[PDB]
């Protein structure tokens, strides 16, 4: 097997934090309900081609 | 009701006003309201003693509707018949009812309870060496049963096929029968040593269901109702493991049997050697003294013709006296002939497992004398909020059928009318937009369609895999595995075959285009495919269930009638008159009139050994 | 320059198709077809077509008793 290490500096630490924040937003979006489920669509024109 | 002045608005009510009685001073604490006429019970979920009555009410009263705040139960003969079995007498019911009731119990209510609550617990049916004996612990019963016109410590033999007759007769006569098995003192039947492995984790509701059955200490035959995907299989597994005797399992499918066996071994410590599978592929039976047989009812209810390999198996099943029978999906045992396995197969205890205890006919009540009453039931919304099951954003899309198709809908006969509005172009375009939108969201989509022709047309048009009756077991299994772990294949096209009893831990989204008229169970069974999703605990996750129904058609009559059961459980359908962003989609099927006209006609048109060399 | 008293019925294709069958069974119902969303009907039959249509639509609506 191969072992890879990575030393994290101060700039890398803050850089890594933003990557998780973007991932968290994507993770939340993956679970967030669709737009049409968010609001009651009655007044809007009926669905069609 | 004495010297009570009716209100000015009392005329609007018809013999239902219950204001004649007075309220007790301790109303602030008592959570229960009781209807003296209809038997309905309204329970407060936000007041003291609510939890103590939530479980008790289910045992004595069938839950009608259990929304967030105010639960609605109802007392009936069947509901009382289930409660009277588990160590409950009339005095206990009345004493607890009065103690938890803001109002005194009316005489009329008492009279109804007295009649049916004293019947249980006087006649016992036992089985010995495949011979059925109607055993009674008192000699007085002989003067009653033997003198019955229908019929024909003292114990007498009775025909095995006649059990269904006497048991129904027992209901009409004062005393019904109870099927209790004293497996502790039963040494003649061989025992099997199987226990749950340490990795197993019994959920709180599973333990509660078992407690209601073993409360007195003697195993009781009955029915267990749990939400789809809640683990009804494990309920049967626990019963077999705790009894520790010969058991037989019936599963109404072939894919289910394969997955039932795989899960069976995973959760318990039973060795594979002692487990035998009885399906169309293999028919060998275990030669061990004690073992488990997992089959399907169709493989045991057949009478006229059977295979030579199956003929020995049928004798193998009939000859031996089994100890326990598990009727998976027990909503089909009261059907025409699957009940024969219950009679032909000898077992001292019978259990029923079904999420929906309802069917169009009145045969649902036959389960009471077939395997026993209902033991435990579990709420759906309660498990959803506890993380046990996923949340569903149920929706109903009203697609107005195009004018050209609608014209044929009016003139066409009823039989051909179904296919006409199921293949309307609007549904095709809506499905395409939803599929692309949901696929972009990384969601696994399942499209149900009872009509095989529509399934093939949709699948070939969209270039996606489809499964239905003609699909072989090998091919479908490969498709199911691919759809679960393969990222390329994110959606499939299932049919009525996969409506139930197929495990899809990865499925999250569900869509349906066709339906089997007004059945309220198929809607719940189909929804169950996405209720056992693996990622059902991540924050903000909500499953989706879309129902495409043509507006201004008979589908609304069936749609509003085929989703009534789920509404009772707690699911709420959301009407979607508009699907935003549909126009901006690049291409939609049958977007031009030319394609619509072509489809219209296509669907409309649907309705001497030496002479052997000569040939 | 010609005026013709009547009722201008505005509706959708689904209702339009239903009215045609009512007109087919009873000729006097529809006087003239203006457009896919506009029909001219006899004033006398307005009170009957609206009431008669209710029974026909009652079948498509599931009323639990
Ligand atoms: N106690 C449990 N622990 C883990 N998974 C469980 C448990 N109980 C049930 N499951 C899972 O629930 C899913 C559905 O089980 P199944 O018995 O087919 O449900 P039902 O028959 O009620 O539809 C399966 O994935 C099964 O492994
Ligand atoms: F209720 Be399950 F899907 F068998
Ligand atoms: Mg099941």
């Amino acid at each position: 097997a191969t072992l890879h290490i990575n030393i994290t500096t101060a700039s890398d630490e803050v850089a890594q934090r933003e990557l998780q924040e973007r991932q968290a937003e994507e993770k939340r979006k993956q679970n967030a309900v669709p737009e049409w489920h968010k609001q009651s669509t009655i007044g809007k024109t009926a669905l069609g081609r | 009701p004495a010297d009570f002045v009716p209100d000015s608005v009392s005329g609007m009510f018809r013999s239902h006003d219950f204001s004649y009685l007075r309220l007790r001073p301790d109303h602030a604490s008592r959570p229960l309201w009781i209807s003296p006429s209809d038997g309905r019970i309204i329970l407060e979920s936000f007041s003291p003693l609510a939890e103590q009555a939530q479980d008790f009410l289910v045992t004595i009263a069938e839950p009608i509707s259990r929304p967030s705040h105010i639960h609605e139960y109802k007392i009936t003969a069947y509901s009382l018949y289930a409660a009277v079995s588990v160590g409950l007498e009339t005095d206990d019911i009345i004493s607890v009812l009065d103690r938890l009731s803001k109002v005194p119990v009316a005489e009329s209510i008492i009279n109804f309870i007295k009649g049916a609550t004293i019947s249980y617990g006087k006649v016992k049916l036992v089985i010995k060496h495949n011979r059925y004996f109607v055993e009674t612990t008192q000699a007085d019963i002989l003067q009653m049963l033997l003198n019955d016109s229908v019929i024909g410590v003292h114990s007498f033999e009775i025909a095995n096929e006649s059990v269904e007759v006497v048991k129904k007769r027992c209901q009409e006569i004062d005393y019904p029968v109870l099927e209790e098995y004293d497996f502790r003192n039963d040494h003649r039947n061989p025992d099997l040593d199987i226990d749950l492995k340490p990795s197993t984790q019994i959920r709180p509701y599973q333990e509660k269901s078992l407690s209601k059955m073993f409360g007195n200490g003697r195993a009781r035959s009955g029915i267990i109702v749990l939400p789809c995907g809640a683990g009804k299989t494990l309920v049967g597994i626990t019963a077999a493991c705790t009894i520790k005797k010969s058991v037989i399992v019936l599963c109404t499918s072939s894919v289910s049997v394969m997955q039932w066996r795989q899960q069976f071994l995973q959760w318990c410590t039973l060795q594979p050697e002692n487990c035998a599978v009885f399906t169309s592929d293999n028919k060998e039976m275990f030669q061990t003294e004690s073992g488990l047989v997992v089959s399907t009812y169709s493989m045991v209810a057949n009478t006229r013709n059977r295979s030579h390999d199956s003929q020995k198996v049928m004798d193998f099943l009939t000859g031996r006296e089994w100890g326990f029978i598990i009727l998976d999906e027990v909503h089909v045992v009261p059907a025409a002939m699957f009940r024969r396995v219950v009679s032909t197969i000898a077992a001292h205890a019978k259990l029923g497992l079904t999420a929906t205890l309802v069917r169009e006919d009145d045969k649902i009540g036959d389960l009471n004398f077939l395997i026993g009453p209902k033991l435990y039931e579990a709420n759906w919304m309660e498990l959803s909020q506890k993380g046990h099951i996923a949340n569903v954003q149920c929706a109903e899309v009203w697609c107005p059928m195009t004018a050209e198709f609608y014209q044929e809908y009016l003139r066409e006969t009823a039989r051909k009318r179904m296919l006409l509005y199921i293949m309307n172009p609007t549904k095709f375009q809506a499905c395409q937009f939803l599929i692309q939108y949901h696929e972009r969201r990384g969601d696994k989509i399942i499209v149900f369609s009872d009509n095989v022709y529509a399934l093939q047309e949709y699948a070939l048009k969209m270039g996606k895999p489809f499964i239905y009756g003609s699909t072989p077991q090998q091919e479908r299994m490969n498709i199911l595995q691919n759809f679960q772990y393969n990222d390329q294949i994110n959606t499939i096209f299932l049919s009525k075959v996969g409506d139930t009893s197929i495990d899809l831990p990865e499925a999250t989204c569900l869509i349906q285009i066709s339906s089997h008229y007004g059945s309220r169970r198929q809607e719940a069974q189909r929804l169950g495919r996405i209720l056992r999703a693996k990622r059902r605990n991540d924050e903000g996750f909500n499953a989706f269930f879309y129902s495409l129904v043509s507006k201004d058609t008979q589908e609304m009559y069936y749609s509003t009638k085929r989703q009534a059961f789920l509404v009772d459980q707690g699911y709420a359908f959301k009407v979607i008159t508009h699907l935003h962003g549909m126009e901006n989609i690049p291409n939609l099927a049958y977007a031009s009139p030319r394609e619509r006209r072509e489809l219209l006609q296509e669907v409309l048109l649907k309705n001497h050994p030496l002479i052997r060399k000569m040939y | 320059a010609r005026a013709r008293k009547g009722a201008l019925v505005q509706c959708d294709p689904s209702i339009k198709a239903l009215i045609l069958q009512i007109d087919a069974k009873m000729s006097d119902i529809v006087l003239e077809e203006l457009d896919d969303t506009h029909l001219l009907v006899n004033p006398s039959k307005v009170e009957f077509v609206k009431h008669e249509l209710n029974r026909l639509l009652s079948k498509n609506i599931y009323n639990p008793m």
